[PDB]
RNA sequence: UGCGAAAGCAGUUGAAGACAAGUCUUGUCGUUCGUUAAAAUGGCCUCGGGAU
C-alpha cells in the first residue's frame, strides 16, 4: 500500500501484505483509519477476499 | 504486514568435545607417567615426569609449584580426597608425603620396600589411610599417624603390582591388578592379605578404575573391559585400540550433553572417549605424536575452563582446554503499568541477501563469485534467483569480462553432485543468451572446451557409479 | 544552570518580584515551571527529583 | 491523611456523598455504592469550604464556613436554596428531622430552619456553653424536645426551657461523634481518642467504654445497639457486637482489613452497617471511591479483603501478540 | 479446523467462527515480495496432504516444490515431508523433520495415514 | 436420529459489479467510531474495533 | 505539599504539564515513566504510573481535541527517532487494566530533516475550507527545519524551514471571526532573527523582525492569551 | 468430527454440521446522566 | 482441451460486427456467435530572609 503525499509526490509504504489490494479506503473525521479489501491470488479456485482496518498512526492492524 | 523472511542458507556429544580446541604442548625431560588432578578449586593438576612432580594452575595453563626433591624417578603424584596433601612414589621404594602447594616441607616420609613403589593412592572414603603397591609385589596399606608398620599387607600377587583402585561406597573393599594378567579384590574389613577372589584379565594390567560402586573398568593388553561386582563376571569388552591401552579416566556429572565420560589411553598415539550410558561405544578421539601412557580430565566440578591432559612417552605434555542521566537504570519496579514495544534489530544481512531484498538480481549474482565466498553461501544465491524466476535476467547485461566469474565457478560446481543440477541449468542458459558473443570472443571458447572435457568426465563417473550400484545389487 | 535561579516578573510593571523566592525558598536546579490552568498554583521541579507546590493567594 | 475531607452514607445506605478537592476549590460528588458519575458541585470560591453534609429526605445539606447552609438537590447539580443565618460565623454542626434543621455557629449560637417555609424560626444562645462542635438533636415522638450537644464534655439541653438539663463528662478532646444508638443510650467519641464512651440519658452514668485499636474517624449504629462499625484512622474497620450487654471495657470482635494482591494496604474511610450486610468503602488511584458488600455474620474475627490493583502489570495491546508481531500478519517459514 | 491454502496453512475455529492462524510451511516466494507480470507466472510449493497423529501432538505435511518454467530442470517436480510439534499452549507449529524427497525421486506421496494408538502411541504413520 | 444445521460463517459480502471501481467495501464503521459492521453472505457481524471480537 | 512526596521520581523531573480541566499534573524524565498526581495541596496522590521502557521523557504535555472535549491524549518524546501517544479518554486513565499506546515513528520522506522527537509542541489547526479543527504536532528539524504532523493520524502536514540554527519556537492563535481562528508559528535563531509563519496557508512566512539587541538566543515564548500552559476549551476562548 | 457429529464444508465456505420507590427513580435518573 | 503416471497418448482453434492506421490494404476489441479446447525509467517503509 502506497500513499502519495502530493505536495512533495514523497510515498510512505506498507509492503507484505497477505494479499493484493482490491480496494482503499481512508475512514474517519480525520483520516484516523484505513479499510483495505485484500484478495489472496494464490488460490485460484476461488476468490479469497480479507478485510483488513489499520490504524494510521502506526499502520498496525486494528482488525482482519 | 508481516516482517520479511530471511533467506535459509556431527553429534551432540562430538559437538561439545570439539570445543577443546586451544591445544598447548610442552616439554617435559622424560615420559610423563601420571597425572592426577586436585579433587578441589583450582583444580591445578600434577605430572609425574623423570625426577620431579610438575603442578600446573588450570587457569594459567603453566607450572606453579615444583617437587624436585625425589633423587631417583618418581612414580604417582596422587592428591587426597580433601586436596591439601599428595603422595609420591620413587624407585628407590621411599613414598613421601607434602603439602600441596608447600613443596619444601615433608609432613610425612616412609620406606614401603627396597624395590620400586610404583603406585601410592590416598584411600577416598578414608583420609588417615594411604596404599602403596610396589614390586614387592605386596600392597601394602599405610597409616599417616604409623609411619613404621603398615595397618594391612595385601599379598597374593605372583607379579608386578602396577595398579590399585578403591571402590566409591565400598570403604572396605581394595582393587589390585598384576601383571599376571589377574585382577585381585580385598577386604580390608577382614584379616586379608588374601583375596576374596581373583578376575583374569588374560593380558597384563596396566590400570584399574571404579567407574561406579557396582563396575569396576580395568584396561589391559589390547582392551578394556568393565565387570561387575554384583556378577562378578565382565559385562561388556571394547577392543577399538590398536597398541596396548595403559590408562583411563572417568569423570561423571559434568556440564555436557552427556551424562559421564570414560577416557582411554592406546599406547597407539589414542585417547577415546567411551560412553557408559550407550554400553561403553566410542564416542570421540584425539590423536597425538607418540604413544599415550596417562590421560585426565578435569573433575566434575571444575568451576572454570574445563582440561584434557594426555602424557606421551617422548615426555611431550598435551593440553586442550574447554574455555567456560541518573534513571537510566529504573527498569519500572515500583510502577503500576510497564510498557515494552522496542524490538530488536534484525541479524546482520549479508551483501547478496541485501541485493535480492532490493530486487538487484544482476549484481547479487556477482556477489555469488567473489574471492573467499563459502561454497555453500554462494549455491544459496544461485538456488534463491532461480527459485524467484531470475535466472535470464540476472544474466542480460554481462559481456566476456563478467561472465567468466560464473564459468569458472561452473567449472569447479559441475563436479560437486550438490551444485551439478544447478550449474547445469544456469550454463544450459548462457549458451542460449550468449552464443552469438561466444563465436567473436576467443577466450570465452576455451573455458567452454574445458568445461565439455568436465563434463564428459562427470558423464564417465556417473556411468560408473550406475555399473558399481548394479553389481551391488547383484550381491544382495 | 545554577540554584535557586528563578525569578517572577510582574506584567506590565516589568519588575521582578523581590519578597520571593528567598534564600530559604528551596528550589534547586529548576529544571520545569508549570502554572495551573486555574488556581494559581506553581509546580516546580529540580535536578533532585522533587516536585514543589506554591500557591499565589490572589489567584 | 486522605483526600476525602468529610463523606457520609445516605440514611438507607445505597449512595455516598464525599467533598474533596480539586486544585484550591472542593468539589462534592455523590457515587452509588451498590453496583460512575463525573458531576461534581464545585464551589467557584476558593475560601468557601464544606464544614458539614447530611443528606435530607434526594436532597443533602451542606454546612458552609461562610456562614450559611445550601440545600444541594443531587439530580438537578445545583444548590436550590441557601439558609443564611444573620451572622457569618461557620456552621459547626448541623441536623434535621423532617422539617425540623437545627445548626449551630462558631460563636455557639444555635438556629432553627423550616425547610418547608424556608424561614428562620428562631436563633438563642445558652451560657456554660463556650463551645460547640457537635449538635444531634433526639428522637422523641415526632418533635425535638431535648438537644445533645457537645465539644469536650457533652450536654443536654431542652428548646422551650432554653437551659441545660445534664452534662456528662466528656473526652478531653474535642468530640467528635455524638450519635444516639438507642434511648437513653448515646455513644460519643473524640479526636485523636480510642475510646467511645456509652453514657445513660436519663441518669447520666457511663454504661461502658469502648475500645478501639486505633483513633476513631467515623461511626455507625445498626438497628437498636445490634451492632456497631467503627473506622480506624489507621484504615481498619472494627465491629463491636452487642456493645450493650470487664463489662466497663469491651474491645472489638470482629476486624476487617484491605490489602491489594501485591501487598499494599488501602485504608478504609467510611463504612455502613444496616442489619446483616456491612458495607465497605476505599478509595483507587487518588480520589475514586470503591465500594464492597459484605455480610459480616459469617465473616471470620479477622478477615483480609484481597483485591486487583495495577502494579507492574505488562502492558497488552489487543492488536499484538506476545512477541510484539501483528495479529494480522501471517507465520513466517523457519527451519 | 485446519485449512491447506496453498503453500500456507489456515487454522479456523468454527466454534467462534474466526480464524485462529495463518502460518506458511513451505519455502518459496511468499511474503518476500509483490509477484508483478512475468514473476506472477511461479507456483509456489502446494501442500497436498496434511494429517495429525492420533495423539495430535504431531502435524505431518507433504508439499510439492514446482521448477520455474524455460530451464532444463523444469520437469522435476520435488516432493517433501515435513513433520511439526505444537505444545497445546502456543500456537504455532514448529518444524521438527524434513525428509526431501522420499520414496524416491519424482514419486509422489499418493497417500498418508497415521498410526493408530495401540503402535507406537501414535507416533507413527504410513506413506504410499 | 441425525439432524443437519450450519454452524459456521461464510465469505465476507463484497459489491461484486465490475464497473464501480473503490466502492466495493460495503462494511461500514460506528458513527461513535466503536465498532465495524461487516456483511457477510449469511449473516452481518459486529466487531468491536478496540478489544477486536465479534460482540455480535 | 510536594507533588512528587507521595511517589517520588527517581530523576530530574524534565517536563511538567497541568491538566487542561481535571486537577492533574503530569512528570516525566529519564526515568522513562510518566507519573501522574492528583495536586489537592495537601495530598497529592498518584493516580498512575507508566513505565516506557527504553525511552527517555524529554518532554510531555496532554492534550485535549478542540472541538471533541471527550478526546483526551498524553504525548512524550525524547531523544529517539519516535513519538509515544497514550490515549486517556473514555475510562482508560483510571478503570482500564492496560494503556493504549502508540508510537509515531514515520515522517514521510522528512527522515533527513528530523533527528529526534525530544522538542515538540502541540497546538490546534483550523482547516478553514471545511472549518474543522484538529492538533497537530511541531517538531524542530537539523538545518532550521519545523516539521509539522497530524496529531492522531501522524501524517506529515508541513514543514517550515527558518536561517541559522533553530532555538526554539512557540504558537500564536489570531481568533478571525466567530469560529474561526489562525495558527501562527513563532521560532527563533540563535542569532536572533524570528521568523512568524502561516500554518493556514501552507506555513508561508508573514513576517520577519529581529530580536533587539539578542545574540545567544535559547527560547522564545508568548503570554497573555491561549497558548500550551493555558489551552482554550471553545473555539470561543481562543 | 471426533466427537459423534460430522463436519461438511459447501463450496459458499459454509460448514455444517449433521449429528444426534424514590430510589429506584433516583438510580435511574444518576444513571441516564 | 480430454484421459493418464510424473511418462506420455489423442485432438484444437473458426464466423462475424464495430472502430484506428495507411490508401483499396492491414491491425485492434471495456463486442457478439459457435468449438471439450513484453516494454509510460516504472521494485517492497519507519521503529538506532539569614548569620553576626
Amino acid at each position: 500500500m502506497s500513499l502519495w503525499q502530493l505536495e512533495t509526490n514523497s510515498q510512505q509504504f506498507l509492503p507484505r501484505l497477505n494479499g493484493i489490494i482490491i480496494d482503499c479506503q481512508v475512514l474517519g473525521p480525520q483520516g484516523n483509519y484505513y479499510s483495505l479489501i485484500l484478495q489472496m491470488t494464490e488460490n485460484n479456485s476461488n476468490s479469497d477476499y480479507q478485510f483488513l482496518l489499520l490504524n494510521a498512526s502506526d499502520l498496525t492492524s486494528k482488525l482482519s | 504486514s508481516t516482517a520479511r523472511p530471511r533467506i535459509i542458507t556431527t553429534t551432540p556429544e562430538q559437538r561439545y568435545w570439539r570445543q577443546y580446541t586451544s591445544a598447548q604442548l610442552v616439554k617435559e625431560h622424560n615420559s610423563v607417567t601420571h597425572i592426577s588432578f586436585n579433587p578441589q578449586h583450582p583444580h591445578d593438576f600434577a605430572v609425574t615426569s623423570s625426577t620431579r612432580v610438575q603442578i600446573f594452575s588450570s587457569r594459567t595453563r603453566q607450572v606453579i609449584k615444583t617437587f624436585s626433591r625425589f633423587k631417583d624417578v618418581v612414580y604417582s603424584a596422587s592428591f587426597r580426597s580433601d586436596g591439601k596433601l599428595l603422595c609420591a612414589g620413587d624407585a628407590t621404594g621411599l613414598v613421601s608425603v607434602y603439602d600441596s602447594y608447600n613443596p619444601r616441607t615433608i609432613l610425612l616420609s616412609i620406606n614401603a620396600s627396597t624395590h620400586p613403589t610404583h603406585v601410592t593412592k590416598f584411600h577416598t572414603q578414608d583420609n588417615k589411610i594411604l596404599a602403596t603397591a610396589s614390586d614387592d609385589r605386596v600392597t601394602r596399606l599405610w597409616d599417616i599417624s604409623n609411619a613404621y608398620e603398615p595397618q594391612l599387607e595385601l599379598t597374593g600377587a605372583t607379579d608386578y603390582v602396577r595398579t590399585l583402585s578403591f571402590i566409591p561406597a565400598a570403604p572396605h573393599l581394595v582393587a589390585t591388578g598384576s601383571y599376571d594378567g589377574l585382577i585381585r579384590l580385598y577386604d580390608t574389613r577382614s584379616s586379608g592379605s588374601t583375596p576374596i577372589y581373583s578376575l583374569n584379565h588374560d593380558q597384563p594390567v596396566e590400570n584399574v578404575i571404579a567407574v561406579s560402586p557396582t563396575q569396576i573398568v580395568s584396561c589391559g593388553g589390547n582392551n578394556f573391559k568393565v565387570w561387575d561386582l554384583t556378577s562378578n563376571k565382565k559385562l561388556y569388552e571394547r577392543g577399538n585400540f590398536n597398541k596396548a591401552v595403559t590408562c583411563l579416566d572417568y569423570v561423571e556429572n559434568f556440564d555436557s550433553p552427556m551424562q559421564s565420560a570414560l577416557i582411554a589411553s592406546s599406547l597407539d598415539g589414542h585417547v577415546k572417549v567411551f560412553d557408559p550410558l550407550d554400553n561403553f561405544q566410542v564416542k570421540f578421539g584425539w590423536k597425538f605424536s607418540g604413544p599415550v601412557l596417562s590421560c585426565a580430565v578435569s573433575p566434575s566440578t571444575a568451576q572454570g575452563n574445563r582440561h584434557l591432559v594426555a602424557g606421551l612417552s617422548s615426555g611431550l605434555l598435551a593440553i586442550r582446554t574447554k574455555k567456560k542521566m541518573r534513571g537510566s537504570e529504573y527498569q519500572g519496579d515500583q510502577e503500576h503499568i510497564i510498557h515494552n514495544d522496542k524490538v530488536r534489530s534484525q541479524r546482520r544481512m549479508r551483501a547478496f541477501e541485501r541485493n535480492i531484498n532490493q530486487f538487484k538480481w544482476s549484481e547479487a549474482l556477482d556477489n555469488a563469485f567473489v574471492p573467499g565466498m563459502a561454497k555453500e553461501l554462494t549455491l544459496t544465491v544461485l538456488q534463491e534467483l532461480r527459485k524467484r524466476g531470475k535466472v535470464r535476467v540476472a544474466l542480460y547485461g554481462r559481456d566476456e569480462s563478467t561472465l567468466e566469474p560464473l564459468l569458472n565457478w561452473c567449472l569447479k560446481g559441475i563436479e560437486d553432485v550438490r551444485s551439478a543440477s544447478i550449474v547445469a541449468d544456469w550454463v544450459a542458459v548462457v549458451l542460449e543468451l550468449y552464443g552469438n558473443t561466444l563465436e567473436s570472443s576467443p577466450v570465452l571458447q576455451e573455458l567452454m572446451i574445458d568445461l565439455k572435457t568436465k563434463v564428459r568426465h562427470e558423464i564417465h563417473k556417473s556411468k560408473e557409479a550406475q555399473r558399481i550400484e548394479g553389481m551391488l545389487q547383484l550381491l544382495t | 544552570a545554577v540554584k535557586d535561579a528563578l525569578r517572577l516578573v510582574h506584567l506590565p510593571s516589568c519588575s521582578v518580584f523581590s519578597n520571593w523566592p528567598t534564600s530559604g525558598t528551596p528550589l534547586g536546579k529548576v529544571t520545569s515551571v508549570a502554572f495551573s490552568p486555574s488556581g494559581g498554583l506553581l509546580a516546580v521541579g529540580n535536578e533532585q527529583g522533587k516536585v514543589r507546590l506554591w500557591k499565589l493567594n490572589h489567584y | 491523611d486522605s483526600p476525602v475531607l468529610q463523606s457520609a452514607y445516605d440514611p438507607s445506605g445505597q449512595y455516598l456523598c464525599y467533598v474533596t478537592v480539586a486544585l484550591d476549590k472542593q468539589r462534592v460528588g455523590v457515587q452509588p455504592t451498590q453496583r460512575w458519575n463525573e458531576n461534581f458541585l464545585y464551589l467557584e470560591d476558593s475560601k468557601l469550604k464544606v464544614t458539614c453534609l447530611k443528606w435530607v429526605n434526594v436532597a443533602i445539606i451542606l454546612g458552609m464556613n461562610n456562614g450559611e447552609i445550601w440545600l444541594y438537590s443531587v439530580l438537578a447539580n445545583e444548590v436550590t436554596y441557601k439558609f443564611t443565618t444573620g451572622n457569618s460565623y461557620e456552621i459547626k454542626d448541623i441536623d434535621l428531622m423532617g422539617n425540623q434543621l437545627w445548626c449551630i455557629d462558631s460563636s455557639d449560637a444555635f438556629y432553627q430552619f423550616d425547610l418547608l417555609q424556608f424561614k428562620l424560626l428562631q436563633h438563642f444562645r445558652i451560657n456554660n456553653c463556650v463551645q460547640l462542635n457537635k449538635l444531634t438533636i433526639v428522637p422523641a415522638g415526632d418533635s425535638v424536645a431535648q438537644l445533645l450537644v457537645a465539644s469536650h464534655s457533652i450536654s443536654l439541653i431542652d428548646i422551650e426551657e432554653k437551659k441545660v438539663v445534664m452534662t456528662f463528662p466528656g473526652h478531653v478532646s474535642p468530640v467528635s461523634t455524638l450519635q444516639v444508638i438507642t434511648n437513653e443510650f448515646f455513644i460519643s467519641g473524640a479526636e485523636g481518642d480510642r475510646f467511645l464512651n456509652v453514657y445513660d440519658i436519663h441518669s447520666g452514668m457511663t454504661k461502658c467504654v469502648l475500645v478501639a485499636e486505633s483513633d476513631i474517624k467515623e461511626l455507625s449504629h445498626s438497628g437498636q445497639a445490634d451492632s456497631i462499625a467503627v473506622t480506624t484512622e489507621d484504615g481498619s474497620l472494627e465491629i463491636f457486637v452487642d456493645p450493650l450487654v470487664g463489662n466497663k471495657s469491651k474491645k472489638s470482635s470482629k476486624k476487617i482489613q484491605i490489602v491489594s494482591k501485591d501487598g499494599r494496604k488501602v485504608p478504609i474511610y467510611n463504612a455502613f452497617i444496616n442489619k446483616d450486610l456491612l458495607n465497605v468503602s476505599w478509595l483507587q488511584n487518588a480520589t475514586m471511591p470503591y465500594f464492597k458488600n459484605l455480610q459480616w455474620r459469617e465473616i471470620p474475627n479477622e478477615y483480609t479483603v484481597e483485591i486487583s490493583l495495577n502494579w507492574n502489570n505488562k502492558n497488552k495491546s489487543a492488536d499484538r501478540d506476545l512477541h510484539g508481531k501483528d495479529l494480522a500478519s501471517a507465520t513466517n517459514y523457519v527451519e | 479446523l485446519y485449512f491447506p491454502h496453498i503453500s500456507a496453512v489456515q487454522i479456523f475455529d468454527f466454534y467462534k467462527n474466526e480464524q485462529v492462524n495463518y502460518q506458511y510451511l513451505t519455502s518459496g516466494v511468499n511474503n518476500s515480495m509483490g509477484k508483478v507480470r512475468f514473476e506472477l507466472n511461479l507456483q509456489d510449493p502446494i501442500i497436498t496432504d496434511l494429517k495429525f497423529t492420533k495423539d495430535g501432538q504431531w502435524m505431518i505435511t507433504y508439499e510439492i516444490e514446482y521448477p520455474p518454467n524455460d530451464l532444463l530442470s523444469s520437469k522435476d517436480l520435488t516432493h517433501i515431508l515435513k513433520f511439526w510439534t505444537k505444545n497445546d499452549n502456543e500456537t504455532n507449529w514448529n518444524l521438527k523433520t524434513k525428509v526431501i524427497n522420499p520414496h524416491g525421486i519424482s514419486v509422489p506421496i499418493t497417500k498418508i495415514l497415521p498410526s493408530p494408538r495401540s503402535v507406537n502411541n501414535s507416533q507413527g504413520c504410513l506413506t504410499a | 436420529q441425525y439432524k443437519l444445521s450450519v454452524v459456521s460463517g461464510g465469505k465476507p459480502a463484497l459489491n461484486n459489479l465490475s464497473s464501480v471501481t473503490g466502492n466495493k467495501n460495503i462494511a461500514r464503521l460506528s458513527q461513535d467510531q466503536r465498532n465495524y459492521i461487516i456483511p457477510f453472505n449469511n449473516q452481518i457481524k459486529v466487531y468491536s474495533v478496540e478489544t477486536r471480537q465479534c460482540v455480535k | 505539599k510536594d507533588a512528587n512526596a507521595s511517589h517520588p521520581s527517581h530523576s530530574a523531573i524534565q517536563s511538567l504539564s497541568f491538566h487542561p480541566s481535571k486537577p492533574l499534573l503530569l512528570t516525566g524524565g529519564y526515568d522513562k515513566t510518566l507519573r501522574i498526581y492528583h495536586i489537592d495541596g495537601k495530598t497529592n496522590h498518584l493516580v498512575t504510573s507508566l513505565h516506557l521502557v527504553g525511552s527517555p521523557i524529554q518532554t510531555c504535555t496532554f492534550y485535549t481535541s478542540l472541538s471533541n472535549q471527550n478526546q483526551q491524549n498524553i504525548f512524550t518524546a525524547g531523544r529517539r527517532r519516535y513519538m509515544h501517544s497514550w490515549d486517556l479518554s473514555l475510562e482508560n486513565l483510571t478503570h482500564s487494566q492496560t494503556a493504549k499506546i502508540e508510537k509515531f515513528s514515520r515522517l514521510y520522506g522528512h527522515e533527513s530533516t528530523q533527528r529526534s522527537f525530544e522538542n515538540f509542541k502541540v497546538a490546534h489547526l483550523q482547516n478553514s475550507q471545511t472549518n474543522s479543527v484538529h492538533g497537530i504536532v511541531l517538531l524542530q528539524g537539523n538545518n532550521g527545519w519545523i516539521n509539522i504532523l497530524h496529531s492522531t493520524s501522524g501524517l506529515w502536514l508541513m514543514g517550515c524551514k527558518i536561517e541559522g540554527v533553530i532555538t526554539d519556537f512557540c504558537i500564536d492563535y489570531q481568533p478571525i471571526s466567530r469560529g474561526k481562528f489562525r495558527t501562527i508559528l513563532i521560532a527563533v535563531n540563535a542569532y536572533g532573527e524570528v521568523w512568524e509563519f502561516d500554518l493556514n496557508k501552507n506555513g508561508h512566512v508573514i513576517r520577519r523582525w529581529k530580536d533587539q539587541g539578542g545574540v545567544g538566543i535559547t527560547k522564545i515564548q508568548v503570554g497573555g492569551g491561549t497558548t500550551t500552559t493555558c489551552p482554550a476549551l471553545q473555539i470561543s476562548k481562543i | 468430527n471426533y466427537d459423534t457429529d460430522f463436519i461438511f464444508l459447501d463450496i459458499e465456505s459454509t460448514l455444517g454440521v449433521v449429528g444426534t420507590s424514590n430510589s429506584d427513580i433516583f438510580a435511574e435518573q444518576l444513571h441516564k446522566l
